[PDB]
RNA sequence: UGAUUUCUAUUUACGUUUUAGUACUCUGGAAACAGAAUCUACUAAAACAAGGCAAAAUGCCGUGUUUAUCUCGUCAACUGUUGGCGAGAUC
């Protein structure tokens, strides 16, 4: 199961966050410039195209509902498009959004 | 012939080797070269005392030439004489009347001697008496529309009463005038030819040009301007056949410009480097606009906004450091024409005559000999340029090729030289059996690491002789510059460790106890982040610091696995929990993951405004919080460790090039490779090899043993390979397979004393001394004193006494007040100084009481006169000391009622003889060697005589003699030989070989005088001479007998 | 714990001291000046790291760097005994 952990609006694209955890294994994968053409259209097929940081690798959590930033993680497949609604004005508290 | 892992500590004093079995990791040696610290400032001395050789020699000559030329117009004969003649009345008298012989060749005597400036340009900066030469000679032109030189000396002469001094300052032209129109009325009365005025008057008016350099026969000279241009800029250390550029010229300039340029690290949607387009565009609208850029200009240039951007050369303040483009901009304020400024041929002409070239006119007529499009009133506002001198490291040659590979591609200097690996061609290391020494000279190196680099390769030579070719060798060298340089460090050291230590201090009176001691890193993060955690930004209490620190943890920001940075620029005091979920990430690549606290955006925010605010955050550690980078990328890694494990410094850089080539030229498979300091403080503190250092010369020696034990490290674990082809720049096959990834991992591999007790509790250390035996070295004290026998039958020396006028100079008053008997006017003069001291009791409330006297007298002390007109007093003779060693120099003054010396005989060396049982020297002093044309040779008169001074007799068997730290044993000890400390009570110093006395003393609280003195008498059992190898291999000495007389 | 500048060239006006003169002072004195000291100043000539070259010359070297002692010796400078470049050897 892919999560979107945390995204973070830049001024030509989105930081994204996304933990890719299987049963025993939570992979994050940080995508430091996704355009913005593909956020905002939630075109989740080109999360891999863009470059990214080597995944780090630790035991997989009991479950995925918030992170520290209190983001609502939601699944890949629900798109970016839905997370921007999901914690908009709490992005606008710590300057992402 | 056991291969081994050599390590060297290259510092300015010492140079000390560590031999460690590659395999089995026992030491095998370890050794200390010993050497004094070379200084500019004797070669300065000897430049100045030369040039004032040269100077008085010149003048010297100049007047004995004029005196063969009166001989030859019989304007004077051998027979005539001028006791009574004043060439001041008599010159100003030529002007109007007739001169006789006697009062012509006097006058022109007098002006030959002193001849006035030929350019007013040139002048020094040794004016404490206020006033420009300029200046001074431009107000004595001033006040001469319309007058002559000798009117105005012989006018001030008569009105005041002084006429030399700092206001005698006049230019040639002006003195020629004055001799031109003697010369003129003077002509009728004496045959004088046209020719013989000519000559004279060129003899005034004529001096050596800065390009003619010494005459025939000087080995600093040259023939012609060929020469002299090639001796001055120096033939290239790759291109032997071309000369080197000058440091300010264009191509240089612009290479300087793009390595700068593409250090850059910009953190865009676009290639984080540079690429050529943009490399092009900045260099035409930001460097060719703008004199000195800005990371504003060159953001803006982009479309990208300056704090993104990452990677440049920062000055003391922290402010960016670009390079300025100097010739460019000197010339295009003068002329924006576009053939003129553009060609860059034109500007390195330019640059080439500004350089080598001073005065204004040969500046004009060479660059108008310089045929191009070139305007004549650009040239003359070009020759009044400035600031154009240096020479660059390489030829305009390798500049153009390394300018072309720099424009395409995206590398720096020191990439492009790790890349083409080009080798020094000046001496060929093929067909050479050791290391090339005279290498290290072409290198623009100062005298201190050239004297280091030539001992540290030398030891390098003799160890690869003695023991054969090495794996690998490391190389570790000091930080410290100079002697001074150590010094203001050590003094900001125990400065900063002080005000930490008294902050710690209020810190425990504010909360009580013992426990702010033991958290000082930890408090101190705290402190230069106003209790602010990083990753989190939560509030940090300083209470509960000081009660359960085990929350608070010292996490490194980039991980130890790829920056080796252990800095205090490098640590951050954090949550527990961060730190838990952070492990071997970047706080980059952790802030915006979902482990994390809150995200990048108010952190770069935080971050940014702290790094702003007080100055509390280096550059290095605001770098590191925002390495926005992949360091899985082999890029990073490669940045990481050239920078904090590599020595980046172009000392080392040059040292390792020369070790690395020659080892390539003869195709010996050898790795060497050189370390950060840092580091190895890092590795020698978690390790506990030596917490406090004083036992002495040994320390020198352990800290190579343990860099070595480095190199070690680095050849035991394949994931640590990649460093290990990084810091010696081995090729690399994309692999990254193995690596290192916990920072535990760095802390077992790292931290872990492996094999540390035996490199702690090894005893069989060596030292090797240096023997200075040069001749000719500073002969005596170069004061010139006088002496007075009073009646008792002692000499006495007379000092002088200057300054009677400044305000911190009480020596009169201690003078008069200690005993006044030392003045000399106390015995030939009673009545000034009876008036001295009615001054002195006048003004006891200030220092120096004569100069508020004149402060508030406006005339300075005048001597007892009855009609109130004697004469000023400026300096005042008083008794010295005795007159046990000296100098006579009585031959040289005629007629002398005092005998003139000089002071403390510099002694050379001491040969020690035997006779008839028992041990007798003889003290070679400096003065006693005559250099005959490289050729020393000791003046057999002056050594008998030396001999007859300890009536030594004949028999005597010449045991050996002894240079400075030659090695003596007596009654069985050894030690090293300072030298000759009282010659005529048989006594010599010397000194301890592992250590100094003074250490020695100072590790058993001894009070004694830190300094060993022995007699050389009957009290004596035996003398032995002994040395050392360059390595510590102590070795006795056959005698052979008749000591040295000759040096070569 | 916090990134290169060597070598060299030209000239000026100072300063120290000796000698000589002058000024200053102090003895027998109306004076000439006979005379003492060389303290304190001014002017002139000369020496200024000891010295060694050179022969009318815009003359030269002399406080810098390298410096592990001494051997057989090949080939060299030289007013006879030390320096490359090798073979060698150490209480």
């Amino acid at each position: 199961v892919k999560y979107i952990s945390n995204m973070s609006k830049q001024e030509k694209g989105y930081r994204v966050y996304v933990n890719v955890v299987n049963e025993d294994t939570d992979k994050g994968f940080l995508f430091p410039s996704v355009p913005k053409e593909v956020i905002e259209n939630d075109k989740i097929d080109e999360l891999f195209n863009f470059e990214h940081h080597k995944p780090y690798v630790q035991k997989a959590k009991s479950r995925y509902d918030k992170n520290g930033i209190g983001y609502k993680i939601v699944q890949l497949d629900e798109g970016f498009q839905k997370f921007i609604e999901l914690n908009k004005e709490k992005m606008k508290e710590n300057l992402d959004y | 012939k056991r291969n081994y892992i050599l390590g060297l500590d290259i510092g300015i004093t010492s140079v000390g080797y560590g031999i460690i079995d590659y395999e089995t990791r026992d030491v095998i040696d370890a050794g200390v070269r010993l050497f004094k610290e070379a200084n500019v400032e004797n070669n300065e001395g000897r430049r100045s005392k030369r040039g004032a050789r040269r100077l008085k020699r010149r003048r010297r000559h100049r007047i004995q030439r004029v005196k063969k030329l009166l001989f030859d117009y019989n304007l004077l004969t051998d027979h005539s004489e001028l006791s009574g003649i004043n060439p001041y009345e008599a010159r100003v008298k030529g002007l109007s009347q007739k001169l006789s012989e006697e009062e012509f060749s006097a006058a022109l005597l007098h002006l030959a001697k002193r001849r006035g400036v030929h350019n007013v340009n040139e002048v020094e900066e040794d004016t404490g008496n206020e006033l420009s030469t300029k200046e001074q000679i431009s107000r004595n032109s001033k006040a001469l529309e319309e007058k002559y030189v000798a009117e105005l000396q012989l006018e001030r002469l008569k009105k005041d009463g002084e006429v030399r001094g700092s206001i005698n300052r006049f230019k040639t032209s002006d003195y020629v005038k004055e001799a031109k129109q003697l010369l003129k009325v003077q002509k009728a009365y004496h045959q004088l030819d046209q020719s013989f005025i000519d000559t004279y008057i060129d003899l005034l008016e004529t001096r050596r040009t800065y390009y003619e350099g010494p005459g025939e026969g000087s080995p600093f000279g040259w023939k012609d301007i060929k020469e002299w241009y090639e001796m001055l800029m120096g033939h290239c250390t790759y291109f032997p056949e071309e000369l080197r550029s000058v440091k300010y010229a264009y191509n240089a300039d612009l290479y300087n410009a793009l390595n700068d340029l593409n250090n850059l690290v910009i953190t865009r949607d676009e290639n984080e480097k540079l690429e050529y387009y943009e490399k092009f565009q900045i260099i035409e609208n930001v460097f060719k606009q703008k004199k000195k850029p800005t990371l504003k200009q060159i953001a803006k240039e982009i479309l990208v906004n300056e704090e993104d951007i990452k990677g440049y050369r920062v000055t003391s303040t922290g402010k960016p450091e670009f390079t300025n483009l100097k010739v460019y901009h000197d010339i295009k304020d003068i002329t924006a024409r576009k053939e003129i400024i553009e060609n860059a041929e034109l500007l390195d002409q330019i640059a080439k005559i500004l350089t080598i070239y001073q005065s204004s006119e040969d500046i004009q007529e060479e660059l108008t000999n310089l045929n191009s499009e070139l305007t004549q009133e650009e040239i003359e506002q070009i020759s009044n340029l400035k600031g154009y001198t240096g020479t660059h490291n390489l030829s305009l040659k390798a500049i153009n090729l390394i300018l072309d590979e720099l424009w395409h591609t995206n590398d720096n200097q020191i990439a492009i030289f790790n890349r083409l690996k080009l080798v020094p061609k000046k001496v060929d290391l093929s067909q050479q059996k050791e290391i090339p020494t005279t290498l290290v000279d072409d290198f623009i190196l100062s005298p201190v690491v050239k004297r280091s680099f030539i001992q540290s390769i030398k030891v390098i030579n003799a160890i690869i002789k003695k023991y054969g070719l090495p794996n690998d060798i490391i190389i570790e060298l000091a930080r410290e510059k100079n002697s001074k340089d150590a010094q203001k460090m050590i003094n900001e050291m125990q400065k900063r460790n002080r005000q930490t230590n008294e902050r710690i201090e209020e810190i425990i009176r504010t909360t009580g106890k013992e426990n702010a001691k033991y958290l000082i890193e930890k408090i101190k993060l705290h402190d230069m982040q106003e209790g602010k955690c990083l990753y989190s930004l939560e509030a940090i209490p300083l209470e509960d610091l000081l009660n359960n620190p085990f929350n608070y943890e010292v996490d490194h920001i980039i991980p130890r696995s790829v920056s080796f940075d252990n800095s205090f620029n490098n640590k951050v005091l954090v949550k527990q929990e961060e730190n838990s979920k952070k492990g071997n990430r970047t706080p980059f690549q952790y802030l915006s993951s979902s482990d994390s606290k809150i995200s990048y955006e108010t952190f770069k925010k935080h971050i940014l405004n702290l790094a702003k605010g007080k100055g509390r955050i280096s550059k290095t550690k605001k770098e590191y919080l925002l390495e926005e980078r992949d360091i899985n990328r082999f890029s990073v890694q490669k940045d990481f460790i050239n920078r904090n494990l590599v020595d980046t410094r172009y000392a080392t850089r040059g040292l390792m090039n020369l070790l690395r080539s020659y080892f390539r030229v003869n195709n010996l498979d050898v790795k060497v490779k050189s370390i950060n300091g840092g580091f190895t403080s890092f590795l020698r503190r978690k390790w506990k090899f030596k917490k406090e250092r004083n036992k002495g010369y040994k320390h020198h020696a352990e800290d190579a043993l343990i860099i070595a034990n480095a190199d070690f490290i680095f050849k035991e674990w394949k994931k640590l390979d990649k460093a290990k082809k990084v810091m010696e720049n081995q090729m690399f096959e994309a692999e990254s397979m193995p690596e290192i990834e916990t920072e535990q991992e760095y802390k077992e591999i790292f931290i872990t004393p492996h094999q540390i007790k035996h490199i702690k509790d090894f005893k069989d250390y060596k030292y090797s001394h240096r023997v200075d035996k040069k001749p000719n070295r500073e002969l005596i004290n170069d004061t010139l004193y006088s002496t007075r026998k009073d009646d008792k039958g002692n000499t006495l020396i007379v000092n002088n006494l200057n300054g009677l006028y400044d305000k911190d100079n009480d020596k009169l008053k201690k003078l008069i007040n200690k005993s006044p008997e030392k003045l000399l006017m106390y015995h030939h003069d009673p009545q000034t100084y009876q008036k001295l001291k009615l001054i002195m009791e006048q003004y006891g409330d200030e220092k120096n009481p004569l100069y508020k006297y004149y402060e508030e007298t406006g005339n300075y002390l005048t001597k007892y006169s009855k009609k109130d007109n004697g004469p000023v007093i400026k300096k005042i003779k008083y008794y010295g000391n005795k007159l046990n060693a000296h100098l006579d120099i009585t031959d040289d003054y005629p007629n002398s009622r005092n005998k003139v010396v000089k002071l403390s005989l510099k002694p050379y060396r001491f040969d020690v003889y035997l006779d008839n049982g028992v041990y007798k020297f003889v003290t070679v002093k400096n003065l006693d060697v005559i250099k005959k044309e490289n050729y020393y040779e000791v003046n057999s008169k002056c050594y008998e005589e030396a001999k007859k001074l300890k009536k030594i007799s004949n028999q005597a068997e010449f045991i050996a003699s002894f240079y400075n730290n030659d090695l003596i044993k007596i009654n069985g000890e050894l030690y090293r030989v300072i030298g000759v400390n009282n010659d005529l009570l048989n006594r010599i110093e010397v000194n301890m070989i592992d250590i100094t006395y003074r250490e020695y003393l100072e590790n058993m609280n001894d009070k004694r005088p830190p300094r060993i003195i022995k007699t050389i008498a009957s009290k004596t059992q035996s003398i032995k001479k002994y040395s050392t190898d360059i390595l510590g291999n102590l070795y006795e000495v056959k005698s052979k007998k008749h000591p040295q007389i000759i040096k070569k």
